[PDB]
């Protein structure tokens, strides 16, 4: 991943966090071959497990996944109905 | 420790640091009073597994029959069987003039008295006087 | 644990971990002796805890307890039903 | 704490560290001022975080807090219905 | 939070995990801004998540939570219909 | 007799290996022994 790509991704940290959507966003994942199954269990049992620990860890991951690991992530959130969440990064990435 | 014991230890030393957990073994050796401590801070300092055991075997290499006979009873006590075994034939024999006697006077405090000496008593007891 | 038997577990290692069932093989480790309650209470919390990480802190710690660690092993795996595990690891000791 | 004290803590070391509660003792060693809470913190992550682990650096630790620590420890295991462990501290001090 | 609160919220510690009830306590919490939401989730997930793991973990998160923390969880006590615990709180910072 | 003990200790450079060619003498160092 490129240093403008992990930079969004810290920007947007609050908003990923808050927002993210993980139970349903999975299958996607793998779909895409963004993460190995362990790794998302790993990610599941992040801190105390709720929501935001899982996507917190989802997407500091997330940065070490490959130098499309960002619009791939796009695309699951888009696939998943997170269309909002999924605008809200485009719109960065091409500002 | 009796040279038995040690040479014991020295030819099985790369097995018993090869497989040695010491905080397993440290414990019962320091309620057992023969190892302090300052050892076991020491061995601890080492960061692997076989480098702790290293540094203990080093450590009882110097010390005496009881102390062998702790560490191969904490090691049989922990369930090390077949370390035990190679210990087991290395195991050394445990546990007016008196102990004290020869003990503190081998100091070079004295020369033994003669082979041949009448008692002369009335004396003796008057330097004990004063 | 001669060096045969030693090799025999880091050749199975992705193997064991991948599919060992550890919850269900403690109370049969205890009765043949293989580790002290401790011990397994220790390996219980290696690393982050899951099924994965006890199961590779089990077969390592596996090579210190003893000359016939590995039969023993085999055996438990027998007693808890994983037939398939101990059939693997049995088929090449004797390979 | 006096030599004797201390001499007490390791002849009892093997009977201490298979036998203390730890995680009912805390309060009790707060109460009296035993430790502070960050050294609490610290034994509790000593090692592997095991019960033994913990108590074996608390009976180490304990050999630093004070002329009455020994005593004082007696009395909060007493508090925490550990008079058995308590009991045989006690008719050692004694002893 | 000043030295003499933390040392009455540890004393204090057995009958504050006794009897505080946390469920019908976050409103209140929150109305006084002495806890932000996600840090009431964390607490809410504190060990096993029963009311004794959540009411310890409040009441240690409470000590870093303000100059005034003490004062405003005593109000939210009384807000919520736990008089008596605030009673025995009050009662304590007078004397 | 010569055993695992006997080569361990003995080697130590406390003794010259005995000749080649030894007759056996029990009778005296039986007396050493005892004395």
């Amino acid at each position: 991943m490129d240093e403008a790509d992990r930079r969004l991704l810290r920007r947007c940290r609050l908003r990923l966090v808050e927002e993210l959507q993980v139970d349903q966003l999975w299958d996607a994942l793998l779909s895409r071959e963004l993460f190995r199954p362990h790794m998302i269990e790993d990610i599941q049992r992040a801190g105390s497990g709720s929501r935001r620990d899982q996507a917190r860890q989802l997407i500091i991951d997330l940065e070490t996944r490959g130098s499309q690991a960002l619009p791939l992530f796009i695309s699951c959130l888009e696939d998943t109905g997170q269309d909002m969440l999924a605008s809200f990064l485009r719109t960065n990435r091409q500002a | 420790m009796d040279a038995k014991a040690r040479n014991c230890l020295l030819q099985h030393r790369e097995a018993l640091e090869k497989d040695i957990k010491t905080s397993y073994i440290m414990d019962h050796m320091i309620s057992d009073g023969f190892l302090t401590i300052s050892e076991e801070e020491k061995v601890r300092n080492e960061p692997t597994q076989q480098q702790r055991a290293a540094m203990l075997i080093k450590m009882i290499l110097k010390k005496d029959n009881d102390s062998y006979v702790s560490f191969y009873n904490a090691l049989l006590h922990e369930g090390y069987k077949d370390l035990a075994a190679l210990l087991h034939d290395g195991i050394p024999v445990v546990s007016g003039i008196t102990s004290y006697v020869r003990t503190v006077l081998c100091e070079g405090g004295v020369p033994q008295r003669p082979v041949v000496f009448v008692t002369r008593k009335k004396l003796v007891n008057a330097i004990q006087q004063k």
